[PDB]
């Protein structure tokens, strides 16, 4: 919840 | 009686 | 699908187009979510030459590439976010918040939403860097609906971010700069950016009461209220901590919530098939019912106290180890009416059939409440009939086993109520 990663 | 905090 | 070794090729060839198409590729191999090469990235020393890429305002789609690529390294482990860091990737990020494209600027929130969440040093760093000044500049607009709902949802995360963790607890003076933005959040109707807002209000709540107060002028209360009333599961979880977190406060504080109706959810989230949210909703209770005695009665008139013996009845342990808290703070400062009220509601069976659990905080927590009682029932001369009651229900039982075990406290309160009562 603290970081996010971008997907496709 | 005293409050607890987190 | 390019590999490691293409991508350096291309970001070392000197050829801006060739550095762009390498990027991208870097981005699509840092955007896969079953094991992308995060630390084969970091080891070939592209971080760097990605940093320099942001600067490229003559190229903005290589900017793109390169903030979407450091920001999936950034929302890794400590020390991927630490190379990106140490790369000199805040400064960049913040400029990037003024470039006319929305989508960039938009993935310069998210990178330096991932920096922020890292713990409280790199979330001060990001702040010391001057982010917050450009961040909030994005959101003034006079209404929010006017913004897109994905750049909205980033910019509410990124500000929950800056709000987020302890030791330290954010600057003041920065809450003081987010927080008139973050109540405007709080009222926007969007499920994701109110969860995301309610989370920033419970991490603003959670320390001293004069961090509590910062928050509680701001008017939020009625609109927490509002939300802990949701059907969004989301919604309600940090709606729910945040008042949790207010009613650890003065009294003043705890009255504030009360009087906008938060009582009146408490049967729902008390009898919630979320076991997390029984847990939030009794240890809530637990701190109101160590406020005053009028607060004490709202509990009462509100019809809570049933639905305080039956979460000691049947509950998650941890959810019946917040009761046991409830009762002794009730028990400690109500009046013996409420006493009296609160034994006639069913309290002492439940009650007793915790007194075998195996966890020694809970049983001097119970043993605790059962003095306040008899101390209650000696301003009522009826003593025998508590004694006779807990007698009927195996409750004598458990407290003559207790008279003998490790902990110092249990049995020295367990002796004290044997002579005193059962003799």
């Amino acid at each position: 919840q603290r970081k996010r990663q971008k997907l496709m | 009686e005293e409050k607890r905090k987190r | 699908n390019w590999s490691v070794e293409d991508i350096v090729k291309g970001i070392n060839s000197n050829n801006l187009e060739s550095q762009l198409q390498a990027t991208q590729a870097a981005r699509k191999l840092l955007s896969r979510e079953k094991q992308p090469p995060i630390d084969n990235i970091i080891r070939a020393g592209l971080i760097p030459k990605f940093v320099s890429f942001l600067g490229k305002t003559d190229c903005s789609p290589i900017q793109f590439e390169s903030a979407w690529a450091l920001t999936n390294i950034a929302s890794g482990t400590s020390e991927q976010t630490k190379a990106v860091v140490d790369g000199g990737a805040i400064p960049a990020f913040i400029s990037l918040l003024a470039s006319p494209h929305a989508h960039i600027s938009e993935q310069a929130v998210w990178a330096l939403g991932n920096i922020a969440g890292d713990g409280s040093a790199f979330r001060d760093l990001v702040i010391k860097h001057g982010a917050i000044d450009p961040l909030l500049a994005l959101l003034a607009v006079p209404d929010l609906s006017t913004l897109a709902c994905g750049y909205l949802r980033n910019l509410t995360w990124t500000l929950s971010n800056l709000c987020r963790n302890k030791n330290p607890a954010p600057p003041l003076d920065a809450v003081e700069q987010i927080l008139p933005t973050l109540v405007r959040l709080l009222h926007h109707n969007d499920p994701e950016v109110l969860a995301d807002s309610c989370w920033a209000i419970s991490y603003l709540t959670d320390g001293p009461n004069e961090r509590i107060e910062m928050v509680v002028k701001k008017g939020v209360v009625p609109q927490l209220v509002k939300l802990l009333g949701a059907t969004e599961l989301p919604i309600v979880t940090p709606a729910l901590r945040a008042i949790g977190n207010i009613v650890t406060g003065t009294d003043e504080q705890t009255q504030k919530v009360i009087d906008a109706g938060a009582l009146a959810v408490f049967p729902s989230l008390l009898t919630n098939p979320k076991t997390n949210i029984q847990k939030e909703a009794t240890w809530t209770m637990s701190n109101i019912t160590a406020g005053r005695q009028d607060q004490i009665q709202q509990v009462v008139n509100h019809g809570l106290v049933p639905f305080l013996v039956g979460v000691l009845s049947k509950a998650d342990f941890k959810t019946q180890k917040e009761a046991a808290w409830a009762i002794t703070n009730y028990t400690s400062g109500g009046t013996v009416e409420q006493i009296v009220y609160l034994v006639h509601c069913g309290i002492i069976e439940p009650l007793m059939n915790l007194l075998s659990a195996k966890d020694t905080k809970i049983i001097q927590v119970i043993l605790d409440a059962i003095s306040n009682i008899f101390q209650a029932a000696e301003k009522l001369g009826e003593t025998e009939k508590l004694s006779i009651m807990i007698e009927e229900c195996g409750g004598l039982d458990k407290i003559e086993a207790l008279q003998r075990h490790e902990n110092e406290s249990v049995y020295k309160a367990s002796l004290n109520l044997i002579e005193k009562y059962f003799s």
